[PDB]
């Protein structure tokens, strides 16, 4: 079913970011954002590529298929020859359309997994000092630079570091 | 060669005693036997990846 | 697609549970744990029982099939033999594979699936006197024995019993 | 897989509720509930219809099937001729079986991802003054009244209006 990230809580996508599928978009002391996900990002490559190379190699190809023949005595093995074409023909086309048609939702919802799945880890491993505020944004009660964004990135954040500093300015807005 | 055992499969390599829905010996039969088809591994899972820990 | 849980926030297996599929692990003052969850494990035996009976017994066993014998002038009529036991075996070929390899993905979902519900209720039902600490571990401000770790197990925690004492004991921390 | 919604955190339907699929019930100064949510079964019930029209129009009406005859010499075509037909037979009717109960896990997960999406909205539109209860209930800690009982429904709540007030009730409870 539909995870609820794309077109759900989350707005439309970025034109500005080009290296990827998934990634980030940060407002630091002295810049703006847009980098990607360079770890989830392969893994969804791999995954669609196996599945395509899949889907290929699962239809075997076909040899020499001739037409016969026969004469004004022999009608009756005729249509028995029409009858066996048309049939293995609408058993092979039913069978290639419905094939992608399921395929395509199973891989949207690949995607829209892989975004929700992206947003909980960030949520996750900035537990307290975050303040989220709408379609996928936090907001750092401390104050964070390069470093501390890539420590996010990673996936390797230390919070306890930061945990009482945070807290300070929590009691601040409350 | 010719024994005498008592099977309900019965393939010109030998007789099958199974109950599987699939089979890959030859696809000539006599009795009731279970499909031919031409593949060579058909396992389902029925459980968890196997993920140990570190 | 995958919902979060198996490889995702929670980590690798537990190899010393035995009995069961699903389930918790708990040291309150005179004990650890490793105790199985039967009650969502017997109906993921269920369904996966269902499943495989199912795919057994869509699949009809084949009778007698013995090859035919033509001589030099009936060779139209052999063809036209051979095409139809090459096109009907291709056909089950092709449709024993692809159920194959969509049911395995929808088993591995399943399985996801139920671990990430198994949580949830969890935590549903510990609200406030909990504080989650990562990959799937709780707190428990208050005190806890035995007999409030079946209570959660089971699913019956009555949480207004406990729950001025447990505010004390976060105050404390705060 | 399954969501979690239905018959999972949230017990059994509303057999009060006629107009629709995924519905309120609410209780503010002057009135019970039982209103629908007319925006998201619009988008399932679009859903469903080109799902059945699809699976219609995928299958094909066959033309005129009449038998043919033979003499006591023709044993061998008559032989073929019984193979072809019965193993089309064989080939369409487990397409259609198949495809029946396929299709029907994916739409029962259809609705359940639905009514989970549609919990997550109105817990996300409401942050703070809320206090979530149980089995997908919310109670307000400010004051409520029609209208902003249409305002939660359309998606347009404006926190910022209430969020002192509201405030001010949570630190009479705490
Ligand atoms: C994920 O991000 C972390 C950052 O938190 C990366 O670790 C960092 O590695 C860089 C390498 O440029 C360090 O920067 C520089 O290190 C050198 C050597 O000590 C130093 O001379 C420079 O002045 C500068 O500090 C960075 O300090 C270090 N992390 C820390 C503790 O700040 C990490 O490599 C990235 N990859 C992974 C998977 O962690
Ligand atoms: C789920 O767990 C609850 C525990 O919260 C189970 O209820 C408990 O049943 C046990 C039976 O051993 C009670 O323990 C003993 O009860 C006897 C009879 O009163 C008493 O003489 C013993 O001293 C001891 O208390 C236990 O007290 C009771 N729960 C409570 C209120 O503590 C329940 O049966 C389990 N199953 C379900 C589905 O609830
Ligand atoms: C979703 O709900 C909002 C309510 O928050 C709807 O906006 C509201 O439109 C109604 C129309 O009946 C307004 O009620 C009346 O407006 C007239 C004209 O100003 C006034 O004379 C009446 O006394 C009464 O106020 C209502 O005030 C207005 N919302 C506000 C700001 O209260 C909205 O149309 C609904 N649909 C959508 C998609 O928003
Ligand atoms: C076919 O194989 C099955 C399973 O091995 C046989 O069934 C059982 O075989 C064991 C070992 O010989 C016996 O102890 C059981 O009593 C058998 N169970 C049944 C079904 O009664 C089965 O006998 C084999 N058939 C032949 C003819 O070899």
């Amino acid at each position: 079913g539909l995870f609820g990230a794309i077109a759900g809580f989350i707005e439309g996508g970025w034109t500005g970011m080009i290296d990827g599928w998934y990634g980030y978009h940060h407002q630091n002391e002295q810049g703006s954002g847009y980098a990607a996900d360079q770890k989830s990002t392969q893994n969804a490559i791999d995954g669609i590529t196996s599945k395509v190379n899949s889907v290929i190699e699962k239809m075997n190809t076909q040899f020499t298929a001739v037409g016969k023949e026969f004469n004004n005595l022999e009608r009756r093995i005729e249509n028995l020859n029409k009858k066996v074409d048309d049939g293995f023909l609408d058993v092979w086309t039913y069978n290639a359309e419905l094939l992608v048609l399921l395929e395509n939702e199973r891989t949207l919802d690949f995607h829209d997994s892989n975004v929700r799945n992206l947003y909980e880890k960030v949520k996750s491993q900035l537990r307290n000092n975050a303040k989220e505020i709408g379609n996928g944004c936090f907001e750092f009660y401390h104050k964070c630079d390069d470093e501390c964004m890539e420590s996010v990135k990673n996936g390797t954040y230390d919070y306890p570091k930061y945990s009482e500093e945070s807290k300070l300015n929590r009691e601040e807005i409350d | 060669p010719v024994h005498n055992c008592d099977t309900r499969c019965q393939t010109p390599h030998g007789a099958l005693n199974s109950s599987l829905p699939f089979q890959n010996v030859h696809p000539i039969t006599i009795g009731e036997c279970p499909k031919y088809v031409k593949s060579t591994k058909l396992r389902m899972a029925t459980g968890l990846r196997n993920v140990p820990s570190i």
